[PDB]
C-alpha cells in the first residue's frame, strides 16, 4: 500500500523481464490469460445479456 | 581516460582442557598449594 | 528582472524540451544523455514556474515569444491527448514524464493568463 | 462536508484511447453507457 | 572515559536506520465525492512521482489480487 | 565446596594434619534489555536505568575509575588485595570453616 | 526444462520470486544479529575473553630468542621485553572500546546515507528520485 | 594429541611442519620505586 | 441508507478493478506493437533500463546490521572506496 | 535471477545481427493481437457492470418520479 | 548448463 523507489523499480523491472521472457516464448501464462478471461464468466455474461436483450424485446 | 584478520594472540590465551601445560607464567600457583 | 540574462539559459534548456515531447510518441529515451537532457528540461521548466509565481519574474517572461510558443505547443499536445487524436498518441512508457510536463505547464498558462 | 475524503483505493481509471478502432468494436457502447450514467447522476442529484 | 562496558545494553547500530531507497514517495490522492456525483474530479495528482494508471496498476497487482 | 577443594585449602595453609573428616562430612564433600547508556539512540530514562541492576564481574576496578584517583593510587597495596582475594581465597575460606 | 520455465501465474510474489525479483519487495532484509539471543551470547563471549586479558600478570616480560645477539649483562634493558605485554594491553583496550566504534561507525553510516540520492550517480539519475526532489520544490 | 604423538614419533610422517612464535611469555622482576611519597 | 452506500460502493470498486485490468492489458498491447514497429529502438530502450535499475536495485545492500557490524565494508581493500573515501570531508564538516 | 543474464544476453545478440528483426517483428504482431482480444473480453465484462448499474438507478429514477407526484 | 540450451533454442525458434 505503500510507494518507495525500491518498489517503483522493482515493478517496472518485473514488468519489463515479463515482457521480454514473453517474445521468447520462455513463459506459460494459461492460469494468469485463463483467469482474466475466465470462459465461464464469459458464459454467464453472455447469458446475462441474452436475457436482459429479451426482457427488454418482450416489455413492448 | 582479501580479508585481514584480528591476529590471533595464541601465545597469551591458556589452555581450555588441560590447563597444566601452559607456560610457567601464566599458570595459578593455586592447584600444588604454593599461593602462602 | 534584476538578473538579466538568466531567461536565455534556461530558453536554451527548455527549446530541447519541445523536440523531446515532440518525438514522445515512441520510446525514444534509450540512451542516458537523451534522460540527463530530458531532466535538465523539467528542471528549467520548473525554475521558470516557480519565478513566474513572482510580479517581475511574470512580466519578464509575458515579453517573450519562445516561452509563449512552447506553452502553446505543450498545451496543443496535451489536447491531442484529451481529445483522442490517432495523429499523436502518447506512448504509455513515458507517461509519467509527460505528466509532470503538463502540470508545470498550466501553471506558467495560469500566470500569464492575466496578461492576455 | 467540505472536503472529499481522500482514501486509499483508486476510486476511478482512464479508459485507453488509443486501441484500434476496427479490432475493438464496443468501445463506442461502454462510453454511451458511461455517459448515460452520468446523466442519470446529475437528474437524481438535481 | 565515559565510555560504557561493551556488555551493557544496547549493542546494535541499525535499529532505527533508513536508507532514502525506502522513503515513501508522493503518488496519487484518489478523492471520494458523495455517491452519485460521478462527474467530479477523482484524483489529486499535483507533486506525484508516477501518473494515476500506473499507480492504480501497482494497487490492482499488489492489493487487488491479494485475494 | 569440593573435597579436592577442601584438600587444597588445608595444603595451602600448613594445618592440614589438624583436620578428622566425620562419616557425614565425607558423604558430603562427594557430592527485556534496558538501554543504559545512548551512544547508539536516545537513552531511557535514568530513574529506569537506576530500577535495573548493573553487574560488571569481568574487570577488576569496575567499569571506571577516575584519572586523578587511578593516576594518584598505591601499587603494593592493590597487589597484596588482588592476592588475597583472587588467589588465596579458598585457604581462608577453610580457614573460616574449619579450624575454628 | 523443455517446456516454458517460468509458469507465471497470479500471485505476484511466486511471479516475482521466477524473474528474480523475490527480496526486492520487502524493506529490509533478514540478518542473524538482530536478536537478543544471539546478542546475549556475543556479549558472554566478549566479557569472558575480557575477564580472562583482566587476570594476566602486569609483570609479562617475554624473552624473544633473538636477544642472543644484544649482549646482554644483566644489567642492559632488553629492546623486546615488552611485546607480549603490548599485545594484551592493545587487545584488552580494543574490547573495552567496543561501543564507541559502534557509535563512529553508525554516524559514519547514517552521514553517507541521507545523502545517497545527491552523492550516487546512478541513484540521482533515475526519473524516480529526480521526479520527487522536483515534488519537494513545487513553490 | 595422543594420537598425533605416536604417529610423529614412530616416523610415520615424511616432514614435520615448524611454525613456532619463537617468543614464549615469562614473568619479570617488579621493584618499587625509591623516591617517596609527598601525600599532600 | 448503510445497505445501499456499501452495495453502490463494492459495486464501483468492482467497476473500477475492472478498467484498471483493460488498461493493463491495453499497455502490453500498445508494447508489442511499439516493438513491431520499430524493434532495435525498444530493445536498446529495453537493455539500457534494465542495467539501470538492476544498478538501482543494488544500493542498499550493505546497510543491513551485519555489513555494518563487521570489518569487511570499512576495509580499504575493496576496489570501490565510496564509503570511506568521504570521512575527510565529513570530519571537515565537524558532523561525523 | 540467472535466466535473465541469458535473455539479456539473448537480446544483445539479436541486436548485433541484421537480418533477425522481421521475425521479431512478426511475432510481437501476434502477441499484440492475443492481447486486443484479451482487451474485448475486458470490455464485453465492463459493459455487462454498467448495464447493471444503470437498471438501479433506473428504479430510483422511478422511486423519484412517484413523489414529484405527490 | 540447460539455461543456455534453453534460451538459444528459444531464439533459434524465433529466428527461423
Amino acid at each position: 500500500n505503500n510507494v518507495t523507489l525500491k518498489n517503483l523499480t522493482a515493478f517496472q523491472l518485473l514488468s519489463q523481464r515479463e515482457n521480454i521472457c514473453e517474445l521468447l516464448n520462455l513463459v506459460e501464462s494459461t492460469e494468469r490469460h485463463n483467469s482474466i478471461i475466465n470462459p465461464e464468466r464469459q458464459r454467464m455474461s453472455l447469458e446475462e445479456m441474452k436475457k436482459m436483450l429479451d426482457a427488454l424485446k418482450n416489455e413492448r | 581516460n582479501v580479508k585481514k584478520e584480528f591476529p590471533v594472540n595464541l601465545t597469551i590465551k591458556k589452555n581450555v582442557y588441560d590447563s597444566a601445560q601452559d607456560f610457567n607464567a601464566l599458570q595459578d600457583e593455586s592447584r600444588n598449594s604454593r599461593q602462602i | 528582472r534584476t538578473l538579466p540574462d538568466l531567461l536565455p539559459l534556461f530558453k536554451t534548456f527548455i527549446l530541447p524540451l519541445e523536440r523531446i515531447v515532440e518525438g514522445l510518441n515512441k520510446s525514444s529515451i534509450c540512451d542516458s544523455k537523451a534522460m540527463d537532457s530530458l531532466q535538465m528540461g523539467l528542471n528549467a521548466l520548473l525554475i521558470l514556474r516557480n519565478l513566474a509565481q513572482d510580479t517581475d519574474s511574470v512580466q519578464i517572461l509575458v515579453k517573450d515569444r519562445e516561452i509563449k510558443s512552447f506553452i502553446l505547443f505543450i498545451l496543443k499536445k496535451f489536447q491531442c491527448v484529451a481529445t483522442g487524436d490517432n495523429k499523436w498518441q502518447l506512448y504509455e512508457g513515458n507517461a509519467t514524464f509527460f505528466n509532470e510536463l503538463t502540470h508545470y505547464t498550466l501553471d506558467l498558462m495560469e500566470a500569464i493568463s492575466s496578461y492576455i | 462536508q467540505t472536503n472529499p475524503v481522500p482514501v486509499t483505493y483508486p476510486t476511478d481509471a482512464y479508459i485507453p484511447t488509443y486501441l484500434p478502432d476496427d479490432k475493438v468494436s464496443n468501445l463506442a457502447d461502454l462510453k454511451k453507457l458511461i455517459e448515460m450514467d452520468s446523466r442519470l447522476d446529475l437528474y437524481l442529484t438535481r | 572515559s565515559n565510555i560504557p562496558d561493551p556488555t551493557l545494553p544496547p549493542t546494535e547500530m541499525m535499529t532505527r536506520f533508513l536508507h532514502p531507497n525506502w522513503y515513501a514517495l508522493p503518488t496519487t490522492v484518489w478523492l471520494k465525492y458523495g455517491n452519485y456525483n460521478s462527474w467530479a474530479p477523482s484524483f489529486n495528482e499535483n507533486g506525484t512521482v508516477v501518473d494515476s494508471t500506473t499507480r492504480g496498476l501497482i494497487w490492482l497487482e499488489r492489493i487487488g489480487y491479494m485475494d | 565446596m569440593g573435597y579436592y577443594d577442601v584438600l587444597a585449602g588445608l595444603s595451602a595453609l600448613e594445618k592440614s594434619s589438624q583436620v578428622v573428616f566425620s562419616a557425614t562430612e565425607l558423604q558430603q564433600l562427594t557430592q527485556k534489555r534496558v538501554a543504559v547508556h545512548g551512544y547508539l539512540g536516545g537513552k531511557v530514562s535514568l530513574a529506569d536505568a537506576a530500577q535495573v541492576e548493573y553487574e560488571v564481574g569481568h574487570s577488576l576496578l569496575g567499569s571506571y575509575v577516575p584519572r586523578q584517583q587511578l593516576e594518584a593510587l598505591s601499587s603494593v597495596d592493590f597487589s597484596h588485595h588482588f592476592h588475597r582475594t583472587l588467589e588465596c581465597k579458598a585457604a581462608l575460606e577453610t580457614h573460616d570453616v574449619f579450624l575454628a | 526444462s523443455e517446456k516454458k520455465p517460468i509458469k507465471i501465474s497470479a500471485d505476484f510474489n511466486a511471479k516475482a520470486k521466477s524473474l528474480g525479483l523475490e527480496s526486492k519487495f520487502s524493506n529490509a532484509t533478514k540478518t542473524a544479529l538482530g536478536d537478543p539471543d544471539t546478542e546475549i551470547r556475543i556479549s558472554a563471549r566478549i566479557s569472558n575473553r575480557i575477564n580472562e586479558l583482566e587476570r594476566l600478570p602486569a609483570n609479562l616480560g617475554t624473552y624473544s630468542l633473538d636477544d642472543c645477539l644484544e649482549f646482554i649483562t644483566k644489567d642492559d634493558l632488553s629492546s623486546r621485553m615488552d611485546t607480549f605485554k603490548i599485545k594484551a594491553l592493545v587487545e584488552l583496550k580494543s574490547l573495552k572500546l567496543l561501543t564507541k566504534q559502534k557509535s563512529i561507525r553508525q554516524k559514519l553510516i547514517n552521514n553517507v546515507a541521507s545523502q545517497a540520492h545527491h552523492n550516487i550517480p546512478y541513484l540521482r539519475d533515475s526519473p524516480f528520485t529526480a521526479a520527487a526532489q522536483r515534488s519537494v520544490q513545487i513553490r | 594429541k595422543r594420537i598425533l604423538k605416536e604417529v610423529i614419533l614412530a616416523k610415520k610422517v615424511s616432514k614435520v611442519p615448524i611454525n613456532n612464535v619463537r617468543a614464549f611469555p615469562v614473568l619479570q622482576t617488579n621493584y618499587n620505586g625509591s623516591i617517596p611519597v609527598v601525600r599532600a | 441508507e448503510e445497505e445501499t452506500d456499501a452495495e453502490d460502493t463494492a459495486k464501483l470498486r468492482e467497476i473500477t478493478k475492472l478498467a484498471l485490468q483493460l488498461n493493463s492489458s491495453a499497455q502490453k498491447y500498445q508494447f508489442f506493437h511499439e516493438l513491431s514497429l520499430h524493434p532495435r529502438e525498444t530493445l536498446t530502450h529495453y537493455l539500457w533500463s534494465s542495467k539501470q535499475n538492476e544498478l538501482v536495485l543494488q544500493g542498499d545492500q550493505y546497510f543491513n546490521e551485519d555489513a555494518a557490524r563487521t570489518s569487511d565494508i570499512y576495509s580499504n581493500n575493496n576496489n570501490d572506496r565510496s564509503l570511506m573515501g568521504n570521512i575527510s570531508l565529513l570530519y571537515s564538516q565537524g558532523r561525523l | 535471477s540467472k535466466l535473465m543474464e541469458c535473455v539479456n544476453d539473448a537480446v544483445q545478440t539479436l541486436l548485433q545481427g541484421d537480418d533477425k528483426l522481421g521475425k521479431v517483428s512478426d511475432k510481437s504482431r501476434e502477441i499484440s493481437e492475443k492481447y486486443i482480444e484479451e482487451s474485448q473480453a475486458i470490455i464485453q465484462e465492463l459493459v455487462k457492470l454498467t448495464m447493471e448499474k444503470l437498471e438501479s438507478k433506473f428504479t430510483k429514477l422511478c422511486d423519484l418520479e412517484t413523489q414529484l407526484e405527490m
